[PDB]
């Protein structure tokens, strides 16, 4: 929610503004993966 | 601008594809992103990362943002 009391509240609408991805999956990056 | 003197390494722990490396993320930038909602997932993420250091240097820089956190 945009109503932070700091700058976090000026993060929230800059990631909004673009397409950022949530914090949740189907993100670019992978999380490494380890081999035998 | 990046004339001269830039007030903001652009270093910050951060890597240019793959997100900040909260490893090696500065505490405070960790309190701001988490209270933004970017958690550690998107801290690593490209697109995600890359405009939240942009965020960063919007305001003017590290210092800067940091101030906002006891100003606004």
């Amino acid at each position: 929610g945009h109503m932070l009391p700091d700058v976090a509240q000026r993060l929230m609408q800059h990631l909004a503004e673009h397409g950022i991805q949530p914090a949740r999956n189907m993100a670019e990056h992978i999380p490494p993966a380890p081999n035998w | 601008g990046h004339m001269s003197g830039f007030k903001h390494v652009s270093h910050v722990g951060w890597d240019p594809q793959n997100g900040f490396d909260v490893n090696n993320l500065d505490p405070d930038l960790r309190s701001l992103f988490s209270r933004a909602g970017i958690s550690e997932a998107q801290l690593t993420d490209a697109e995600t990362s890359k405009l939240i250091y942009d965020f960063i240097e919007d305001q003017g820089g590290l210092e800067a943002v940091r101030q906002e956190m006891r100003r606004q």
